[PDB]
RNA sequence: AAUAGGUUUGGUCCUAGCCUUUCUAUUAGCUCUUAGUAAGAUUACACAUGCAAGCAUCCCCGUUCCAGUGAGUUCACCCUCUAAAUCACCACGAUCAAAAGGGACAAGCAUCAAGCACGCAGCAAUGCAGCUCAAAACGCUUAGCCUAGCCACACCCCCACGGGAAACAGCAGUGAUUAACCUUUAGCAAUAAACGAAAGUUUAACUAAGCUAUACUAACCCCAGGGUUGGUCAAUUUCGUGCCAGCCACCGCGGUCACACGAUUAACCCAAGUCAAUAGAAGCCGGCGUAAAGAGUGUUUUAGAUCACCCCCUCCCCAAUAAAGCUAAAACUCACCUGAGUUGUAAAAAACUCCAGUUGACACAAAAUAGACUACGAAAGUGGCUUUAACAUAUCUGAACACACAAUAGCUAAGACCCAAACUGGGAUUAGAUACCCCACUAUGCUUAGCCCUAAACCUCAACAGUUAAAUCAACAAAACUGCUCGCCAGAACACUACGAGCCACAGCUUAAAACUCAAAGGACCUGGCGGUGCUUCAUAUCCCUCUAGAGGAGCCUGUUCUGUAAUCGAUAAACCCCGAUCAACCUCACCACCUCUUGCUCAGCCUAUAUACCGCCAUCUUCAGCAAACCCUGAUGAAGGCUACAAAGUAAGCGCAAGUACCCACGUAAAGACGUUAGGUCAAGGUGUAGCCC
RNA sequence: AGUAAACUGAGAGUAGAGUGCUUAGUUGAACAGGGCCCUGAAGCGCGUACACACCGCCCGUCACCCUCCUCAAGUAUACUUCAAAGG
């Protein structure tokens, strides 16, 4: 561009970032709904445990439940954190594995 | 070069013609009351003027025009 | 690269060069220049190059531009008593004018070393805050004081949870 | 549906050796 | 974004997004020794209890400050003028600083484009009709700010007479709420403020403590944890698992050799922390033929540019445009004569038969040849003839919207109608044929008057000016660039869409998003594969025909398949099928049933799985002639390419062919036949890797 | 071309066992020109969105299915604005 049609359009403006289904923060409180089982996206196999519940920002959403084996059942609180389940299209959550009553992973 | 873009842009084009195609009816019954409130919308605006001026009612003589109508 | 023609015109170096600093009763300074005609070049040059450098220097005086008003270029300065003085420039290079300008309606270097001196009474280096303002924030920092409690621990006497013990 | 990994991207240990 | 890195493809280059590495903050997991220091609700939601303003010979003064919060939000800065306040009193001032006046002053959205009284003159009466605005008015949304600090607020109704109602956004503390979570300590000794003439009094300001890895600094005799270890990116052994469990920031990993999962071992990095999530920090001088981007055309406005004086060389004509008039060829129609068929195509059917052929008359349709020309016009367009009118600008640039245009298709009204022709109808094709093929006919193509305003409106090259020397240059297109201006673009898709607005448009046009989703999308080029891919020349027992004898039908022999059986296996399109077998009544034998043996003919054994781990020996193109190390050169030192004999970048060891040898020759037949192709055949010739069996 | 065709013998392997295989000999032809739909090769091209390489890729209707958004009848709720005024 020239430089009276760049004095004329001023400094560049960023597109507003996108806040990611946390709404920019860094965990969330969540109770359990119903549990379930999604199939990965091709080339993947798997039966990946998942569950949704109701964020206490009110909506709802599909979050992943990490490692081997998980006790959760309706009506529970976990605390969901972000980051997308890479193979599972639409799961942007994640829960917390020894948080609330979501416990760790038992050994082996 | 290919046409891979115009043949994007053509199915979306034709698929969008069929769609209005199919509706045509229900979009009609829609355009005519969003002319309706279209219009109640701009009444209010002259509305909003002279009140907003001090006056009772409209300037004598004024009759606000139908100016969305196809006549 | 950077956009235009001696894209050096549009550095804080190139515009600090300046050496016209117009006397305050200047307040507005315009320029009658010619597109073309060799007898205006150096008018032309000093819309250029220098007219952005006065402005620098000078950002509260009004800088106001005519092209082929009349058949030779003149600069024209009003001053705050209601004087107009008359600059002709034709034939004149840019270097010539500027130099003229600041003869007449600049102020002289002992004029500008005494205001940089008043300026340096404003950050008197005794006082002590913040380092905007301040070379030292706290007198802890001059050597030979008692240090920081944040960077050296007082010693048990000099502080008061054990003075009260003592005393309690 | 066997999967094929792309060639490029095939893993060699003959820096490693 | 940087000293960068990873990631699109079979490959290369280019473009581009995403992500990695760095530094902070908060929260989470796990873990945690001490000391000093700094800093410390998520919430302008609701608050139990205590305290936070007194002083003083009564008056006054103070409680209008400090402390708090960030709801609202251009009252904060400069100048002018001038109060209150300080200087005991006067200050004829200084200091400090309101109100008023002038100026300046956040972000996003123009799909908020018009605001609707927003001005001026006059002593007044009153007069004029102006004022703001794409250089962003008006409006919506967001946000405390420019931090020695400032602004705003003080439960709400902007205000607080009044009303709702009964107030911690003072300190400590509590409830609810949030991912977010400090003591219901002490002292007025210091400093600050209030009061007093003063000794002094008071103060949850503050000071000194309490609590907390949030940070900094220092230390630790004793005591380390967290994460990571496929690549980016420092660092993995042995097992389990077997596309399952799981993992992953990106690319990806997991189906029997998992450095990527889980455990275990070891290692790497940081370390009283570690680093999972989140947020922030680093974003315009780059581009627009084909990747996103030059918007169909021209003009001009406020302006901008230096390409305007100087200083100069393509006026007139050819297919611009508008109007009026005209017609040569060919149709249609009509008439006479003649014929009995005409039309239709790879071939038919349907259709017509007042049909066809010759001759004559004959248009509001369309404009051979010229035109191999390259002209006119802003573009769109413009190619029969004549005439009239007529083709802006003595500097350039200048609009999705202003102004005027703008192919084809289409709309409204009235006409013309030869031919063509969506649709429709009929014929045929087809598994079907709402197509392609044939016939008929309509809207429509024409005229007139209005609309509509789109195009692959494309030299896919914005206007103007200048240069041919530099580096010629990613690629292709069209040799590479400079100045200047306007327009436009910022990953893909959503999307020539939604909503808004405008429009003679009403199933429309113009402008044009977002949410969810992805790690690509995309441009150019190369190679391979393939083509219901072109041309050319060929096959010599050879693709077709030609020549001879056969197979295909019958019986029998034999192999395979299928079925059957308690009852092998292998081969199994060419390149399996009298094949491994130059050979099964027992044996052979590897199969089935029953019985028996257990250190066993063997310093055991296994014809168990895997020919997709192999050696060995082979099929196959091969009824081929090529493969190729080592060098050299071209393409900018890109993926790639390397031949011309009157030769122009190739030289080539070796291997194959060839030669030679065998058979009766030098002929013929054998033999030979590379590299590579089919993960071709064979673990059951034998051997053997890995896995499995061992009464 | 001593080829095809026909006829005859021997051998390998077995205790024996093939109309099979290997091999020796006998008699002993016909045609050999013309073409390129097909089949395959060679050369020189052309296109390519395929690269798991045409048994490829790939478009749309419908079905199922989740995530997000738009339109939308009637109705309800909440919020905003007024006095920045007049007698
Ligand atoms: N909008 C105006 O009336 C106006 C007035 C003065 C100057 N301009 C200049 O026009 C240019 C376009 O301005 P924008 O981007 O704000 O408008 P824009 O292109 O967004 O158009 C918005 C409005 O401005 C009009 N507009 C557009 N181009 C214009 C032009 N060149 N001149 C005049 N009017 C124009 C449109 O018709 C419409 O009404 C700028 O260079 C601006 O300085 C515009
Ligand atoms: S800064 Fe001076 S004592 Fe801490
Ligand atoms: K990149
Ligand atoms: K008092
Ligand atoms: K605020
Ligand atoms: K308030
Ligand atoms: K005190
Ligand atoms: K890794
Ligand atoms: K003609
Ligand atoms: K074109
Ligand atoms: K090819
Ligand atoms: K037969
Ligand atoms: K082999
Ligand atoms: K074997
Ligand atoms: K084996
Ligand atoms: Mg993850
Ligand atoms: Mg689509
Ligand atoms: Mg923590
Ligand atoms: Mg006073
Ligand atoms: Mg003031
Ligand atoms: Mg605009
Ligand atoms: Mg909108
Ligand atoms: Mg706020
Ligand atoms: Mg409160
Ligand atoms: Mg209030
Ligand atoms: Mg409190
Ligand atoms: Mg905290
Ligand atoms: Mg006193
Ligand atoms: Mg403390
Ligand atoms: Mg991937
Ligand atoms: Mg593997
Ligand atoms: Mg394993
Ligand atoms: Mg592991
Ligand atoms: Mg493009
Ligand atoms: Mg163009
Ligand atoms: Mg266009
Ligand atoms: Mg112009
Ligand atoms: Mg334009
Ligand atoms: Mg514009
Ligand atoms: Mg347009
Ligand atoms: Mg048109
Ligand atoms: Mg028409
Ligand atoms: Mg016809
Ligand atoms: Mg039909
Ligand atoms: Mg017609
Ligand atoms: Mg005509
Ligand atoms: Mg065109
Ligand atoms: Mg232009
Ligand atoms: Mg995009
Ligand atoms: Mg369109
Ligand atoms: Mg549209
Ligand atoms: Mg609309
Ligand atoms: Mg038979
Ligand atoms: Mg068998
Ligand atoms: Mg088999
Ligand atoms: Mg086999
Ligand atoms: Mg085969
Ligand atoms: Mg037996
Ligand atoms: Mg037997
Ligand atoms: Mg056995
Ligand atoms: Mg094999
Ligand atoms: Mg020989
Ligand atoms: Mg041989
Ligand atoms: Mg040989
Ligand atoms: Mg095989």
């Amino acid at each position: 561009a020239t430089l009276n049609q760049m004095h004329r359009l001023g400094p560049p403006k960023r597109p507003p970032r996108k806040l990611g289904p946390t709404e920019g923060r860094p965990q969330l409180k969540g109770v359990v709904l119903c549990t379930f089982t999604r199939k990965p996206k091709k080339p993947n196999s798997a039966n990946r445990k998942c569950c949704r519940v109701r964020l206490s920002t009110g909506r709802e959403a599909v979050c992943f439940i990490p490692g081997e084996g998980h006790t959760l059942q309706e009506h529970q609180i976990v605390l969901v954190e972000g980051g997308r389940t890479q193979d599972l299209p639409g799961v942007k959550l994640t829960v917390v594995r020894g948080k609330y009553d979501c416990g760790h992973v038992q050994k082996k | 070069k290919n046409v891979l873009k115009i043949r994007r842009r053509k199915m979306n084009h034709h698929k969008y013609r069929k769609l209005v195609k199919k509706t045509r009816f229900l979009r009609r019954k829609v355009q005519e009351g969003r002319l309706r409130r279209k219009q109640i919308k701009f009444e209010k605006d002259l509305r909003r003027i002279w009140l907003k001026a001090g006056l009772k009612e409209a300037p004598e003589g004024w009759q606000t025009p139908k100016i969305y109508l196809r006549g | 690269p950077m956009k235009g023609r001696f894209p050096i015109r549009r550095t804080l170096q190139y515009l600090s060069q300046g050496n016209v600093v117009f006397k305050d009763s200047v307040k507005v300074m315009t320029v009658n220049y010619n597109t073309h005609g060799e007898l205006g070049e150096g008018a032309r040059k000093f819309v250029f190059f220098n007219i952005p450098q006065i402005q620098y220097k000078n950002p509260w005086v009004q800088i106001m531009m005519f092209k082929n008003m009349t058949p030779s270029p003149f600069l024209r300065f009003y001053l705050d008593s209601g004087e107009q003085v008359l600059v002709d420039v034709e034939t004149k290079s840019n270097k010539e004018i500027m130099e003229h300008i600041r003869k007449i309606l600049g102020k002289n270097e002992e004029t500008l070393r005494e205001e940089e001196e008043e300026k340096k009474q404003l950050s008197h280096p005794a006082n002590f805050g913040p380092r905007k303002y301040c070379l030292r924030e706290c007198i802890c920092e001059v050597e030979g004081q008692v240090p920081c409690p944040s960077l050296v621990p007082l010693p048990k006497e000099m502080r008061g949870k054990y003075k009260a013990a003592l005393k309690a | 549906g066997r999967k094929r990994a792309k060639p490029r991207l095939e893993q060699d240990s003959s820096l490693k050796s």
